[PDB]
RNA sequence: UCCAAGGAAGGGCAGGCGCUUACCCAAUCCUAAUUCAGGGAGGUAGUGACAAUAAAUAACGAUACAGGGCCCAUUCGGGUCUUGUAAUUGGAAUGAGUACAAUGUAAAUACCUUAACGAGGAACAAUUGGAGUCUGGUCAGCAGCCGCG
């Protein structure tokens, strides 16, 4: 209620609007954003510098995103920034079991406004019968994703394309319709880049290397809780790492002096105003003869009751300046205490939606934590009881885990996202979406308990006189153990009495009846395994 | 959701159930 | 680590300041000096008291004892029980305590053996009536401090059971602009293994001074008398003033020693009291870090708190340059519009989750 | 109820309600504040579990149990039950439907 | 409202949300510099569970194995035996939909027709329910012996 109020009040012209369009990428999108173009500025402009400043007059201007439907991490970058969604489809998805998961991370992430548009629906179809699909389509999808989202039909009109009244309804609901508060984005600074500027104190031996890192200036607008407040504060650079700032520029008698001027005492604090240490808590005080006779009369306290920046940095290093591109877009955070430290992390889960695996616990997995995209292994425990008995092997439909994982840790227990990778190359998706849960706790130093068996099986028992005929080979273990309590996962305990020097399995124990002939005799609690740190 | 019926539908399944009531009917009276 | 300090000047501040923060510090150089060089007991005592409450936090300590590197871990705490050394109160170690107490997740029930009172750290009654309502004002619901026997110079033997229920994530935002008006003035006389008259004459001693005034004194006597009155002999007198709108307060404490006088005592601690009175716009100098270290780590968002000339000292000034050295958060006194008093507010902007 | 049908309102916390069949599993109960009223009222999920999905502090649709008050049986007093969460109706994200918004 | 700073100019209007609007004068009539053409006259497409309308998801044959099959009294027990499991297996019959042509003809869109295709269950993919003394899994809490949810 009050991170949606911190948003607005600074946000006005010069911050856009974020809208991204999102597709696959056989269709014309960059045809749809250079007619959506067309609209703003006069009537002819069809180049794309993507992403650029679109200066839609001084009521509210916005800025366009586009990204391949191939990269599997901006796919993820551009899913929490978003403001607008705008899918563009084909008439040939919708069962399509690989091309379409992205909806489940703008499912999961925070959903903006999102549009539907149609347009390869006229190259395709020729007939009556497209209505009919059309509303097949509203049947799936935006209608029954969200009830309140309008699906756009438009013409086939490929380049050469219409600035006619159709992008007047588009625009008008761009122009008008506007965002819902995402609760989690609000809370942190964050910016986008726009031009990027690279200083390298020229040209030197200490300028070019293997390892140089020189100084970036990039440049862009204010999104969120205000980022400049102090020089020096962390940020993190998605697909390169979390890194500091090295200088931030902006551009858009007295006590309380005193005090932060760091050059003068205290006393002359004191002394320049007007005319020792906290180990003491009871204040100081003048003597009794002073306090007692100045405070003879007390009548003294008788009324007492009744925008845009220029980003100084010293990184990145020079293997990204060959990973150098046109500007696949790229998105800064920012982290907060309690978020830059390490820490084991408890968090619940369960299994997706449209997913057609299973989760051993030994396959590491691409986790969306925030800002931040890290391979960690996934570590699955479950309680029987309110308390640990066992953990499990791979994460079924029968039972949903408790999983447990070190990496950053995340005090504020966000929700939590679970991508299995694949490469470039083995769906139509970057990603495709192995899991999903919410961060539900921190926890450092906890231990997993894997409770395994030694065997025995009964054959001819009675209740005092019990022997196990195949149990064990050496005696001097009975011999440790015969102060302890043995089972059956019947559920009628025993307490082993004496190894009666024979390490065959037959020696004599306890049980509070006698143990069945289809029971299995067994001993519990072993050892507390590690967790696999990466 | 379940894969459990089998089950026909609409016609079919109203003259199954006819024979299976003529069926029942015939002991009881005979 | 990196964030350097000097001296045993502020040390549980800056310990419990670093924890708050998690920024690691490293403060060097203590009584480098001195006769006897590096930590005293009750400084390495409170370092181990902070491993007890906290989890995965380092504090490595010099052979020399003079720089101490401080890494702070997550606050999980819990029930324990700690015994102080002689050569400080339980008093000087239930104070920085209490800064630590809702930001756990769960409940601080350490029980504490040591000596229950002296003449320079915090006593029972003066946390009890004199910090704890006054965090209930910051938001933290339920609070208690139990003694379970009491400890008098200078052997001691005094059991104090601190629990804190209440678990808030931050402070709520506090305005405090206008002069309170206070209420009554209670206080409270104890004393052990000595006679049920002497307080009765710290009670005298309270009541020859305070008499003059228009609002009701009502002190209770205390006395212990068995094995909960320790192994020392002793007597104790506390005082506070009260509003009970909002719930102000102010105390001051003394215990009176052997020889001692007690309705000089008495005498010297109401004139102390109404010495704090004058001093004061809404809280006491023995109330004001409590109330600035609540305003700085609360949510984000403007707080002011009404503060007098007389208030500002060299130790508040220290104050707020080490939380400018901590947090790097700045506050901002406005003169305000009475000419009758010289006071001015303070502005605080809550830091929330700020890096 | 004031007489309506139901009541939007928001999770305060998660309580413990067990059973005794299949075996001692954990039923559950959610505490939820109404938002148009202030008054302080508890509820019941009915399925396996699902404590799972709602969450601390969200926003939950309450209803009634449908008996004129009168709670069902051994658990104690508990007279309202739980619809929607976030506007996406519980029983949708029990099969798998839907999955559930950001919050 | 604009300003080159001289001066020049429109009447505060509709439309929409809050509860995406196109084509044509072929007919009727009117006008015509009028047997030419025009008409913000006129005519033709977009919009759909509060409702509601018809009926498709299969029809007919064949054989070898096999019977403690069904009903009434929850009972104690009694009356009536015409039964199903196997692709054993075979030919039929069709339109949901795919597509030229013509009619329609504001130029014209849809509608009335249509050769060409098109099934043995993965089919060409109905459901929301409801019970059920049913089958399974390591849980108060423990002995002199046997268990309970």
């Amino acid at each position: 209620l009050h991170v949606p109020m911190v948003d607005r009040t600074p946000e006005d012209d010069p911050p856009p609007f974020i809208v991204a369009v999102v597709g696959p990428p056989g269709t014309g999108k960059t045809t749809l954003i250079r007619s959506l173009v067309r609209r703003m500025t006069k009537s002819t402009l069809n180049d794309i510098q993507g992403p650029i400043t679109v200066v839609s007059g001084k009521h509210r201007r916005l800025t366009f995103l586009e990204c391949p439907a191939d990269d599997l991490n901006a796919m993820i970058d551009i899913a929490k920034i978003a403001d607008l969604v705008l899918l563009l489809i084909d008439g040939n998805f919708g069962f399509e079991m690989e091309t379409m998961e992205f909806l489940n991370i703008a499912q999961h992430h925070g959903m903006p406004r999102v549009l539907g548009v149609a347009t390869h629906l006229d190259l395709f179809k020729s007939q009556s019968t497209l209505r009919a699909s059309k509303k097949r389509l509203k049947h799936r999808f935006w209608t029954e994703v969200y009830q309140g989202a309008k699906l756009f039909y438009l013409s086939g009109v490929i380049n050469g394309r219409y600035p006619d009244r159709e992008i007047l309804n588009l625009s008008r609901f761009i122009s008008v319709m506007k965002f819902r508060p995402l609760k989690w984005r609000n809370e942190h600074p964050y910016m986008l880049a726009d031009r990027f500027t690279d200083l390298t104190h020229p040209e030197l031996i200490e300028t070019q290397g293997l390892q140089i890192d020189r100084k970036v200036a990039i440049y862009g607008y204010l999104h969120g809780t205000p980022l400049p407040s102090a020089p020096g504060t962390r940020v993190h650079i998605a697909g390169v790492g979390d890194f500091s700032v090295a200088q931030i520029e902006k551009l858009p008698w007295n006590i309380g002096k005193l005090i932060y001027m760091d050059n003068i005492s205290p006393e002359e604090c004191i002394r320049r105003w007007r005319g020792v240490d906290l180990e003491k808590f009871v204040p100081y005080f003048d003597t009794f003869e002073k306090l007692a006779k100045k405070w003879k009369s007390v009548d003294a306290i008788k009324e007492r009751f009744l925008s845009y920046v220029r980003i100084v940095f010293e990184k990145v290093p020079m293997e990204f300046v060959k990973n150098f591109n046109p500007k696949f877009p790229i998105v800064m955070g920012g982290l907060l205490p309690t978020e830059i430290k390490f820490g084991i992390v408890k968090a619940r889960l369960r299994r997706h939606r449209w997913h057609k695996k299973i989760l051993k616990t030994n396959d590491p997995l691409v986790l969306s934590l925030g800002w931040r995209r890290f391979q960690t292994l996934p570590i699955y425990t479950t309680t029987d009881s309110r308390t640990r008995t066992r953990m499990l092997k791979y994460t079924p439909e029968h039972t949903y885990c408790n999983a447990a994982f070190y990496g950053p840790l995340c005090s504020p227990n966000t929700p939590f996202c679970g991508v299995q990778i694949v490469a470039n190359s083995d769906t139509g998706n970057g990603f495709r979406i192995a899991a999903t849960g919410i961060v539900e706790e921190i926890d450092v130093n906890i231990e997993i308990v894997k409770k395994l068996k030694l065997v025995g099986f009964p054959y001819k028992i009675f209740k005092n006189t019990a022997f196990i005929k195949d149990m064990f080979s050496s005696a001097m273990e009975v011999a440790r153990f015969e102060g302890a309590q043995i089972k059956t996962v019947s559920g009628i305990r025993g307490e082993i009495k004496r190894a009666l020097s024979k390490p065959e399995g037959h020696y004599r124990a306890a049980f509070e009846d006698k143990i069945l002939m289809s029971d299995i005799v067994i001993l519990r609690s072993w050892y507390p395994v590690r967790v696999k740190k990466f | 959701k379940t894969e459990k019926p089998k089950k026909p539908k609409g016609r079919a399944y109203k003259r199954l159930l006819y024979t299976r009531r003529f069926v029942n009917v015939t002991l009881v009276n005979g | 680590k990196y964030t350097t300090f000097q001296g045993s000047q502020n040390f549980r501040l800056r310990i419990v300041l670093a924890t708050l923060s998690g920024k690691p510090i490293k403060i060097e150089k203590i009584r480098s000096g001195d006769l006897n060089p590096g930590l005293k007991d009750y400084e390495v005592s409170f370092l181990r008291l902070i491993e007890s409450v906290t989890n995965g936090s380092v504090i490595e300590i010099s052979y020399t004892g003079t720089t101490v590197i401080y890494r702070p871990g997550i606050i999980v705490g819990g029930a324990s029980t700690h015994i102080c050394p002689s050569s400080k109160p339980v008093g000087y170690f239930v104070e920085p305590m209490l800064y630590l107490a809702p930001f756990s997740k769960k409940k601080f029930s350490i029980l504490f053996k040591g000596i229950t009172a002296s003449h320079n750290d915090a006593g029972i009654e003066a946390i009890k009536w004199g910090l704890m309502p006054v965090m209930e004002k910051f938001g933290v619901r339920e609070c208690a401090l139990h003694t379970l026997k009491r400890g008098s110079p200078p052997l001691g033997g005094g059991e104090v059971h601190l629990v804190v229920d209440s678990l808030i994530a931050q402070p709520i935002t506090m305005h405090e602009i206008d002069r309170p008006i206070i209420s009554s003035i209670t206080g409270v006389a104890y004393s052990t293994r000595v006679s049920p008259s002497l307080v009765n004459r710290m009670i005298d001693g309270a009541k020859k001074v305070l008499k003059n005034l228009q609002c009701e004194v009502n002190i209770t006597a205390d006395v212990w008398r068995g094995e909960n009155s320790g192994k020392s002999p002793g007597w104790g007198i506390t005082l506070v003033a009260q509003s009970k709108q909002k719930g102000w307060s102010y105390f001051a404490e003394d215990i009176g020693d052997a020889g001692s006088i007690p309705e000089e005592l008495g005498e010297k601690v109401a004139c102390q009291l109404l010495e704090e009175i004058s001093k004061s716009a809404a809280v006491g100098r023995n109330q004001l870090p409590l109330a600035i270290v609540y305003m700085v780590i609360g949510k984000e968002d403007i707080g002011r708190l009404r503060i007098n000339k007389e208030q500002i000292d060299e130790r508040f000034i220290i104050l707020l340059r080490d939380i400018k050295k901590i947090f790097n958060t700045e506050v901002f006194l406005k003169p305000v519009d009475e000419a009758d008093n010289e006071d001015m507010i303070a502005t605080i902007k809550g830091i929330g989750f700020t890096n | 109820f004031g007489g309506s049908s139901h009541a939007k309102g928001i999770v305060l916390e998660k309580l413990g309600i067990e059973s005794k069949q299949p075996n001692s599993a954990i039923r559950k109960c959610v505490r939820v504040q109404l938002i148009k009223n202030g008054k302080k009222v508890t509820a019941f999920v009915p399925n396996d579990g699902c404590l799972n999905f709602v969450d601390e502090n969200d926003e939950v649709l309450l209803a009634g149990f449908g008996r004129k008050g009168k709670a069902k049986g051994d658990i104690p007093g508990v007279r309202f039950k739980v619809v929607k969460v976030s506007g996406v109706s519980l029983l949708a994200l029990w099969k798998e439907k839907k999955e559930k918004p950001r919050s």
